[PDB]
C-alpha cells in the first residue's frame, strides 16, 4: 500500500518506479478586477515525474491554453496530470515502463488508476512522506523552461546532475530532498547559500552548482541549519 | 391462494414467509403455510433455535409447481421440494387444512409492502442469479458469495449478480476517463440498461432481489450489490425521469421495511450520504430522503 519511512529503501531497488507530483500543474495569480471583484490569471505549470533511482525527470510543461474554456480547473488538473503520465508510460518501451507509480497527493490516486486501466500490472501508490517536490519551480532552469513555453512540451532532465558518479541514489535522493526542503522553507536564504561563492558555477548541462565532495558537506550543513532556524521561528520553540 | 405444506417440524426453528416470521417448537405439530398470494415471488426462510448462524431459505413462485418443505436429518436443514403428483399434493394439503395444522399468510388488505418490495422481481431472473436448473425454486443463505467476490470459491454455489465496477474498462470509455468516472450515465444507460439488463425493469428486479437477500439472510455480497446499483443511478447525471420516480418508491419501501436495529450493518454511510446530498440525483429522491432523515438521522 502506502510508501513511508518503514519501506524507504524500496525507492532505490531495481524495480522501475516514478514519483508523480501535480502541485505545479495548475498555477494562478489572484488579482482585483476594475469593478473590485477577484479573478485568477493562470500561468504555465508542469508535472514533476521523477525516477528516484536514476534521477531522470520527465518535466511535462502545462501551457495555459489547456485551461481555455474549461470549468473546475483544480479538478481537471488532476485528470490532465493522469492523462499525461499515462501518455508518457505508453510512449516508453515495455522494458522502461514503471512497475509502480507513487503520487505525492492522495487526490491523484483515482484519476491515475482510471487513466492506467490498460496497465493492471502497474501499482499506483500513495505516500505518507511529506516530499518537497512543490519547490521544483525554485530551480532556476526548470522555472525558466516552464515560463518560456509557448505550447505543450516535454523536457527531459537528470535532477541529480552527475552525482551518481560519486554517490548512491539513496544519498542523491537525500541531497535532493534537503535542497528542495530548504528552497520550500526559505527560497531567498537557500538560493543565497547555493550561489554565494561565484567561483562555483552550474555547468550548461546541469541544474545545480559543481561542488566538490567537501563543498557539498558544507552546503548540506548550511541547508539543515536554515531548515531548523525557520522551524524555531514558525513554532516559537 | 397457494399452500406450501411441511412434512413435519423436527427441530426448533424461526420460519419466515416474506416479511412475516413464526417460532416453531421442536416436534410441534406444524404442517405449513396456506393463503399465499398468487402473482408474486415469495421467500420461505429459516433460522434454527440452536444455531442463529446460517439463515437460509427458498425463493419460489406457486404458479410454477406444487412445493413443500421436508426436514433432512442428514444435511440438517429444511429443504424445499416439488411434488409432481398433483392429486397426492391436493390430498396432503386438504387433510392438513381440515386439521388446521397450517399458519395463514397474514396479509393486511391495505398493505402493499410485499408487492412494493418485489414489483420488478421475476422468478426466471432469480434462477439466472442462483443457478440450480433442476429445481424451479432457488436456495440462498447468509454465507453464499457473489461472482464478483470470487474474482477478488465454488462457482456452483455463488450469486451471479451483474458485476458493477466503477474502475473497470467496462465502466470507462478510452479518451472519456474523467467524463465517465464523474458522470456514469454512459455506464448506466448504454453498457448496463441497453447492453446487459435490456430495460429498467430487469435492473430494478436485480436491485430489489439483492436488497431482500441482504435483509432476510444478512448476505454481505447482496448488500454490496444493492448499494452498487443505487450508486450507479445516483452518480449518473442523465437518468430517465420514470426511473428516478420509480427508484424513490423502491428505496422508500426498502428503508421502511428494514429492522430499526440493523441500520448499522445493512446501510453504507458513504453511499447514502453521496446519493442524498452530493450526487446529481440529490434532489430527485424526496420520499427516500424524508424516510431516511426521520428514521436514521444518525447515519447521515
Amino acid at each position: 500500500g502506502a510508501m513511508n519511512s518503514s519501506n524507504y529503501a524500496e525507492l532505490f531497488n531495481n524495480d522501475i518506479k516514478l514519483f508523480v507530483d501535480d502541485t505545479n500543474v495548475y498555477r494562478v495569480t489572484v488579482h482585483k478586477t476594475f469593478e473590485g471583484n477577484v479573478a485568477t490569471k493562470a500561468i504555465n505549470g508542469c508535472i514533476f515525474t521523477l525516477n528516484p533511482k536514476t534521477g531522470h525527470l520527465f518535466l511535462k510543461i502545462i501551457h495555459t491554453s489547456v485551461w481555455a474554456g474549461q470549468k473546475r480547473l483544480s479538478q481537471l488538473a488532476k485528470w490532465k496530470t493522469a492523462e499525461e503520465v499515462s501518455a508518457l508510460v505508453r510512449s516508453l518501451p515495455k522494458e522502461e515502463q514503471p512497475k509502480q507509480i507513487i503520487v505525492t497527493r492522495k487526490a491523484m490516486l483515482d484519476p491515475l488508476e482510471v487513466h492506467m486501466l490498460d496497465f493492471p500490472n502497474i501499482a499506483i501508490r500513495p505516500t505518507e512522506l511529506r516530499l518537497p517536490f512543490s519547490a521544483a519551480m525554485s530551480i532556476d532552469k526548470l522555472s525558466d523552461v516552464v515560463m518560456k513555453a509557448t505550447e505543450p512540451q516535454m523536457v527531459l532532465f537528470n535532477i541529480y546532475d552527475d552525482w551518481l558518479d560519486r554517490i548512491s541514489s539513496y544519498t542523491a535522493f537525500s541531497r535532493l530532498t534537503l535542497l528542495l526542503r530548504a528552497l520550500k522553507t526559505n527560497e531567498e536564504s537557500a538560493k543565497m547559500i547555493l550561489l554565494s561563492d561565484p567561483t562555483i558555477t552550474i555547468k550548461s548541462y546541469h541544474l545545480w552548482p559543481s561542488f566538490t565532495d567537501e563543498q557539498w558537506i558544507t552546503i548540506e550543513s548550511q541547508m539543515r541549519d536554515l531548515i531548523l532556524t525557520e522551524y524555531g521561528r514558525k513554532y516559537n520553540v | 391462494m397457494n399452500t406450501v405444506p411441511f412434512t413435519s417440524a423436527p427441530i426448533e426453528v424461526t420460519i419466515g414467509i416474506d416479511q412475516y416470521s413464526f417460532n416453531v417448537k421442536e416436534n410441534q405439530p406444524f404442517h405449513g403455510i396456506k393463503d399465499i398470494p398468487i402473482g408474486h415471488v415469495h421467500v420461505i426462510h429459516f433460522q434454527h433455535a440452536d444455531n442463529s448462524s446460517m439463515r437460509y431459505g427458498y425463493w419460489f413462485d406457486c404458479r410454477m409447481g406444487n412445493f413443500y418443505i421436508q426436514y433432512d436429518p442428514k444435511d440438517g436443514l429444511y429443504k424445499m421440494m416439488e411434488e409432481r403428483d398433483g392429486a397426492k399434493f391436493e390430498n396432503i394439503v386438504h387433510n392438513f387444512k381440515e386439521r388446521q395444522m397450517m399458519v395463514s399468510y397474514p396479509k393486511i388488505d391495505e398493505d402493499d409492502t410485499w408487492y412494493n418490495l418485489t414489483e420488478f422481481v421475476q422468478m426466471d431472473k432469480i434462477r439466472k442469479i442462483v443457478r440450480k436448473d433442476e429445481n424451479q425454486f432457488s436456495y440462498v443463505d447468509s454465507s453464499m458469495t457473489t461472482v464478483q467476490e470470487n474474482e477478488l470459491s465454488d462457482p456452483a454455489h455463488s450469486l451471479n449478480y451483474t458485476v458493477i465496477n466503477f474502475k473497470s474498462r467496462e465502466a470507462i470509455r478510452p479518451g472519456h476517463e474523467m467524463e465517465d468516472f464523474l458522470d456514469k450515465s454512459y455506464y448506466l444507460n448504454t453498457v448496463m440498461l441497453q447492453g446487459i439488463f435490456k430495460n429498467s425493469s430487469n435492473y430494478f428486479g436485480e436491485l430489489q432481489f439483492a436488497f431482500l437477500n441482504a435483509m432476510f439472510f444478512g448476505n454481505y455480497g447482496s448488500s454490496l450489490q444493492w448499494h452498487a446499483m443505487i450508486e450507479l443511478i445516483c452518480s449518473s447525471a442523465t437518468v430517465p425521469k420514470h426511473m428516478l420516480d420509480k427508484l424513490d418508491e423502491i428505496l422508500y419501501y426498502q428503508i421502511k421495511t428494514l429492522p430499526e436495529q440493523y441500520s448499522d450493518i445493512l446501510l453504507n454511510e458513504r453511499v447514502w450520504n453521496i446519493c442524498l446530498y452530493s450526487s446529481f440525483q440529490k434532489n430527485s429522491l424526496h420520499n427516500t430522503e424524508k424516510i431516511m432523515e426521520n428514521k436514521y438521522p444518525e447515519l447521515l
